[PDB]
């Protein structure tokens, strides 16, 4: 039993930091989908200048 | 948590609302009401705890009532 | 017997205050009707097995 | 420098909230017109952490103020310092949520909750540098609860980085207000684990104990609760406003508290703590008020730490004392009590000291404990959950306003979860 | 803000109403005349360009004795004229007569005033319908008007405050026939059904205020003290602020299980005044008593569901507290297992006023205990078989019949409370 | 926090109480209304907001006439309405009527008065039962309701103040029957019971007072002083404080033995007043002497075994313990073997008021002397052979029966006080 609370509370905290790092993922990802319809604009009115 | 908390739950509740017969829970509860309107007409006063339980005890009503065991629960695990 | 059981029984009232009950309460009826149907359905008649010597 | 944002949410939270700003105001000398009083230069050199300077002198509170029924926040500005926040701070609705987390948190709380949002994102990008938000609400509550799980999320998506601060007011074990308790603090525990960084845990019949056995109250209205989490919410920050001899802000607070992200639930308590009639009798020293610090009975929160294992415990005091005196006391009270203390932690105590002490009070301290012991009030929870759950009653309302039935059960899990790592983390053993 | 209808329905319902609206005058200052000499009024009453203060109220019979009664009393200058609506034959006791004939043309006029009167309001709680269960007018017309509310209005919050027939006494004949009937309408229309009964109400005024001679004006000032206890959170500021659309959150564990016992406390006359302590414990432990109750069922024959208190004047949060702690570890009062908390406390500092002429005495505290308890399935026992024991010979029948009703309709109507006979045993039940 | 409740069953016991109240009134200041012009008051009243002060007290009677001078007389403001309790038809001096068949309603009704009164007492040293033994109400409904109050309240200290049928004179025929059924009933029950007998109360009158006509009024009265001279000590402060708890430890030796003679001192008119020194010695003495004893039983013929005094105004612990002293060197005092010490001394410094209007004189020390002796048995003694006497033709037995009485009750209650003499004799004897 003391062996099996050590190794559950290890994968649990590693699962925990997996899900943390999920979760900035999502939003560095969500940060920077707010910028690339700007550079398909620019990219239409660069097509649009040729 | 549904199928194994729930669900026995509500199939040992029913099988046994089911299983009492309408007519007995009519008489049952007529008995009791009569009970009570006895003591009533007959008493100056009705008082709550502090009956006598020999002429009228109203908690013979709660104790005939389903009582229904326990199994086990998923989401308290 | 077969009554509706207490916790899904939405009166007409609530019905037309809360749409999302009544939507879960029309869902219960069309589900009670539905269990009748496999009852009701005679579910013999296996199928035709190929045994091989 | 470091600006916080409060925000008030529910009827509880939004008097507890006024009270912390009338206790505040009176701290820096600010008159409910908004003009400066206070006769010291100290008051005035961090004012901007709390309040902005107005057109003229005055200043207004950094404070957002929401409800989903007017009364409330109308009795807030009739109240003796109504009249310093912002009116455009003040967001309400119209139909007030009946004890509904799911009322207050899906249907009436999602149209507020875009006003909601853009008062905070104004108060927030007017900050030069920002420390965090600051949330007081109750759980238990359908407005309260909901509309605060709500906008911590918001929030906690807008800015991450940002410290999360929440003063939740727990449904009481012994005697209860309303009948959905159990189910609002269910739903709302689920949210505070996931989004809010650091959490303060009270509870109304803990206070009604403190206010009897130590103060000696006669008639505690909630005034007097709300007061002694006003005293508590200012000491915990006031280190941020005053200058210090070991000075620790909320992130190094946090830091040194939590010890796994998930166990950042905290219990407060507020010394010295005297009675009317016990203020000569008493003496002002530190071993004092540690004693009084680490009584049961000084915990706000109802679980008791006796029963559980302190895995951390920081000590905020205020006042002219000698930093040798604190850590001595506490390292004592450390090894005295080594049993109640986490082992493979070799120190749990944060001290820390800052020099300007509340008005009256030569000298205070604050004591944020995490400790295993609220264990049993997540387990007590639980018990009146199950026991509602176990037949849905009360649930038809929650299944109709749009929130699936297995959110509940969503919600139990993390919550029991939660009460599994108090257990863990209690009863682990060094190497 | 917080406005709300009130519809009066029969003899009782247009009865009562002249004791509720009394108080609502009497407490927000309003003289009889209209007009008074901040906005509390705003939820039992409109202004207008005079200053006039007009109720959102509606008085509706098909007997014209009752409303002209108002009419020329001395509330006549206050109700609007149009809201005074007079039908031409009464309901003569007749579910069929006041549901199915007469009251098509009367329940027409009386959702066009119900609408005029709904777009004068900026919010809308809800409805409070009082009628008397247990008569053409009050069962038929009222079940008419419930009916149409819901299919129209929708998500209004309708509160049905019924009396229903006494277990022995009693005035009517036919009173179990369209009690049954008026119950199966009203178990699906209305939110919460509060039950009351005159011979519980006259007991109380037999014991509690020493009067050996009650009547109905008496009866009606006790249920309209009760019901201005109830709407006194809207109107009124107060620690734990109560709503009316959280009794229901807070009070109807099933939608089925909505009927209510009612219980005022203090019920004491001036001379027995000032004689007792009269603290919030004692009043509590008075309001759980089962004579405090004005429906004539015991409550330790049945276990209690919910129990919302309404306190009115110097209440302190931890007096509420201690007084429901003591109720829970009492014995005698038995909750049910799935409800641990089963309490809705909410205090308000407006003590309740006193009517000149009445009875009731000036209490500093008042409770109104409303609680949802399955022992009320016993009255419903005692009405279910008075139902039967008539329809197996089928007396006063074609009365019904005769009216555009069936025999189908009485057999519904009877199996609907069988049901409901059923839902309670089941709720009590682990 | 040191509230007694307080009960006065049949004529006898609301005659006494009357005189009680009078005095507690009067000692406390408290007008007749109700209210007076710290907390020493609250053993025996509670007060109110409005500062009207209302006696822990219960009239309990089931003849109307007592209860009724009570609601006309004087104090008609100051005790409860309700907790007077009035019957209808009377006990006709039949225990059997008092305890079977009329006084069922009348004890349920004062069971609830009494949790009523007891729920607003914090503390509770316990119950002052004041009935007369010898009497269809006193006996058997008081044997009931102290029956009742040892189920539910259980280990409260009940002291019965019994007045006891005198030897050679009395007032009634069948005294002797409900006299030895009431001994049967609360043998078991009363935690302490004082003896009082009509015949030496009125000698004490003829011979102290010089009163040649004495009356009701006159022995209600010098109970009332000796009840008040008991409770002294939880209303005033003094040296060596004295406890109700207190008393059946330091005066009960065996729990069958709990019966006690009591005697006051001095007992002097105003006119013999300030004749003598009235020193602690020689009241102690007049205490002691036989003649004092409020019992037609001779202190002479059995031994002392215990001796609680009680001591009202200037008495200084050096006097009371020299008079102390010099009793117990006195021959004729006789103490039992195995009870050395055999005294409880107290003294307070509050001394016994006058009642305006009594003959008792305004005396600055004064001794309520309650004595456990087994010379007390010599009544048992008297009454078991009145009782047989009877009883071997079965005289009124008849009437017993008819309200659901066996023979055997009868037998039961003979062979218990024969037990009672048994016990009696053997406690005396080595
Ligand atoms: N508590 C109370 N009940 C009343 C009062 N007035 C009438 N009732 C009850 O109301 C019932 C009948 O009411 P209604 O149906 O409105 O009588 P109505 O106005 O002539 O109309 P119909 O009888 O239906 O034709 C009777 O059984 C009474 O018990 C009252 O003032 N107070
Ligand atoms: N000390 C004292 N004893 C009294 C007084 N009045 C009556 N008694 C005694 O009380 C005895 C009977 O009392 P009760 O039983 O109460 O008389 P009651 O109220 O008519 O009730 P019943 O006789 O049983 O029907 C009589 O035998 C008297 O000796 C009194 O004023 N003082
Ligand atoms: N300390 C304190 N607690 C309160 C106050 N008012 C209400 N509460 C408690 O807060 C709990 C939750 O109520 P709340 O969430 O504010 O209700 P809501 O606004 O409708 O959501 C209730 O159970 C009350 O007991 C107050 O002024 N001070």
């Amino acid at each position: 039993r003391k062996e099996r609370d050590f190794h559950r509370m290890h994968h649990k905290r590693v699962a925990q930091e997996k899900n943390k790092l999920l979760t900035d993922l999502r939003r560095l990802k969500e940060h920077y989908a707010k910028y690339e319809p700007t550079i398909l604009e620019l990219k239409k009115k660069y097509e649009t200048l040729m | 948590w549904s199928t194994q908390v729930f669900d026995t739950i509500q199939g040992r509740l029913q099988a046994a609302v089911d299983a009492r017969d309408p007519a007995a829970i009519e008489s049952r509860l007529k008995t009791q009401y009569d009970q009570y309107l006895h003591t009533t007409n007959t008493k100056v006063a009705v008082f709550r705890d502090v009956i006598i339980e020999q002429d009228y005890n109203p908690l013979a009503a709660a104790d005939a009532a389903i009582r229904v065991p326990t199994g086990d629960i998923r989401d308290p695990l | 017997r077969s009554r509706l059981p207490v916790h899904q029984y939405m009166t007409t009232a609530v019905r037309t205050r809360i749409e999302p009950l009544n939507a879960a309460f029309t869902a219960t009826m069309e589900a009670r009707t539905r269990r009748l149907a496999d009852a009701t359905r005679p579910p013999s008649w296996p199928e035709p097995q190929s045994i091989s010597v | 420098m470091r600006e916080i944002v409060h925000i008030q949410g529910g009827q509880c939270g939004n008097q507890i909230g006024a009270k912390f700003w009338e206790v505040v105001s009176d701290e820096h000398g600010i008159d409910p017109t908004g003009t400066y009083h206070g006769d010291s230069d100290l008051q005035l050199e961090r004012i901007n952490v709390y309040f902005n300077e107005a057109t003229g002198g005055r200043y207004v509170p950094r404070a957002i103020l929401m409800d989903l029924e007017p009364g409330t926040m109308d009795s807030v500005r009739s109240g003796p310092y109504g009249q310093i926040f912002r009116p455009d701070n003040f967001v309400f609705g119209q139909t007030g949520a009946g004890n509904n987390w799911a009322k207050g948190h899906y249907t009436e709380g999602a149209e507020l909750i875009d006003s909601v949002l853009d008062v905070v994102r104004k108060e927030a990008e007017s900050c030069d540098c920002l420390q965090g938000f600051q949330v007081c609400h109750s759980l238990g509550g359908g407005t309260g609860s909901g509309m605060g799980t709500l906008l911590i999320s918001k929030i906690r998506e807008e800015y991450p980085d940002r410290m999360m601060l929440t003063f939740s007011v727990v449904p009481s074990p012994k005697v209860s207000d309303t009948v959905v308790e159990p189910y609002n603090a269910t739903l709302s525990v689920h949210q505070l684990v996931e989004n809010a960084d650091e959490c303060m845990v009270l509870d109304n019949e803990a206070l009604y104990d403190i206010c009897f056995r130590t103060l000696k109250l006669t008639t505690p209205t909630f005034g007097d609760l709300n007061h002694l989490i006003s005293a508590v919410m200012s000491g915990i920050t006031c280190c941020l406003r005053f200058p210090g001899q070991l000075n620790a802000d909320l992130r190094k607070l946090a830091v040194n508290l939590i010890p796994f992200p998930r166990l950042h639930f905290f219990m407060v308590g507020f010394t010295p703590l005297t009675s009317r009639g016990s203020q000569q009798y008493r003496a002002l020293t530190v071993p004092e008020l540690t004693q009084q610090m680490w009584d049961a009975k000084n915990m706000m929160c109802a679980a008791d730490p006796r029963h559980g294992r302190y895995l951390t415990a920081s000590a905020l005091f205020r006042g002219r004392m000698s930093t040798k005196e604190v850590d001595e006391q506490m390292l004592n009270v450390q090894n005295k009590n080594s049993s109640y203390f986490v082992e493979w932690i070799p120190n749990n105590v944060k001290s820390s000291v800052c020099d300007i002490p509340p008005k009256g009070l030569k000298m205070s301290a604050t004591f944020i404990g995490n400790s295993t012991a609220i264990q049993e009030m997540f387990k007590r929870v639980s018990e009146q959950f199950t026991a509602m759950f176990r037949r849905k009653a009360f649930l038809h309302w929650y299944t109709g306003e749009g929130m699936d039935e297995m959110e509940f059960t969503e919600a139990e899990s993390n919550m029991n979860d939660l009460v599994s790592e108090y257990q863990q983390y209690q009863d682990a053993s060094a190497e | 803000m917080r406005e709300v209808i009130s519809i009066h329905i029969g003899q009782a319902g247009i009865q009562v109403g002249n004791a509720c609206w009394e108080l609502y005058c009497l407490e927000h200052g309003i003289q009889p005349d209209g007009q008074m000499p901040d906005d509390a009024f705003n939820t039992f009453f409109s202004e207008t360009g005079a200053g006039k203060h007009v109720p959102r109220c509606i008085f509706l019979d098909l007997e014209p004795t009752v409303v002209d009664e108002v009419r020329t009393g001395t509330y006549r200058q206050l109700f609007h004229p149009e809201q005074l609506i007079s039908g031409k034959e009464d309901a003569a006791n007749n579910f069929a007569r006041g549901h199915y004939t007469i009251g098509k043309e009367i329940v027409d006029l009386a959702l066009d005033r119900i609408r005029k009167l709904a777009d004068n309001c900026t919010g809308l709680q809800g409805f409070l319908v009082f009628n008397a269960v247990g008569g053409g007018t009050g069962s038929g017309l009222g079940s008419l008007l419930l009916e149409r509310l819901s299919v129209d209005y929708g998500k209004k919050s309708k509160l049905g405050f019924t009396v229903y027939p006494s277990p022995q006494v009693s005035t009517a004949v036919v009173e179990p026939y369209n009690s049954v009937l008026s119950t199966h309408s009203l178990l699906e229309h209305t939110d919460v059904a509060v039950m009351l009964d005159n011979e519980a109400i006259y007991d109380i005024c037999r014991r509690s205020l020493d009067i050996e001679r009650p009547t109905y004006t008496n009866l009606n000032r006790l249920i309209a003290q009760v019901i201005s206890s109830l709407t006194a959170s809207l109107r009124f500021d107060g620690a734990l602020n109560v709503d009316i659309t959280e009794f229901q959150t807070n009070l109807v564990p099933y939608p089925r299980i909505h009927f209510m016992l009612s219980s005022y406390a203090p019920i004491i006359s001036a001379e027995k005044a000032y004689h007792e302590q009269l603290s919030v414990a004692e009043i509590t432990n008075a309001a759980f008593e089962p004579a405090s109750m004005m429906v004539k069922c015991d409550p330790r024959h049945g276990k209690y569901m919910a129990c919302c208190l309404m306190y009115r004047g110097d209440v302190v949060p931890k007096d509420v507290n201690a007084s429901v702690a003591t109720i829970k570890t009492k014995r005698t009062i038995q909750f049910v297992d799935w409800c641990p908390t089963g309490f809705k406390c909410g205090i308000n500092y407006q003590p309740p006023t006193v009517v000149p002429g009445g009875d009731l005495a000036k209490v500093q505290r008042a409770v109104c205990m409303i609680s949802n308890s399955t022992a009320i399935g016993e009255i419903f026992s005692r009405l279910d078989h008075k139902f039967d024991l008539m329809y197996a010979k089928r007396a006063f029948v074609h009365w019904y019949v005769g009216e555009g009703m069936e025999e189908g309709e009485f057999s519904e109507a009877r199996e609907d409370l069988a049901a409901l006979e059923k839902d309670f045993e089941e709720v009590g039940a682990e």
